[PDB]
């Protein structure tokens, strides 16, 4: 979840 | 810009555009640089970005 909302913003 | 042979010049503007892109992916990864614009309010969790 950390990577993915730090990732896709 | 005699002084400095050509070589090291490329370096710099390598190195540069390397410590720059190296920042940039540690930006993601940090914790904190997600600083809710205008804390004043923290009505809302507006996580976003910086740098």
């Amino acid at each position: 979840s950390a990577m993915v909302e730090e990732l896709r913003m | 810009l005699n002084p400095l042979s050509p070589d090291i010049w490329m370096y710099v503007l390598l190195a540069c555009l390397g410590v720059s892109c190296v920042l940039f992916v540690i930006a993601r990864f940090s914790p904190y640089e997600w600083y809710n614009p205008h804390p004043c309010n923290p009505d809302s969790d507006v996580v976003e970005n910086n740098f």
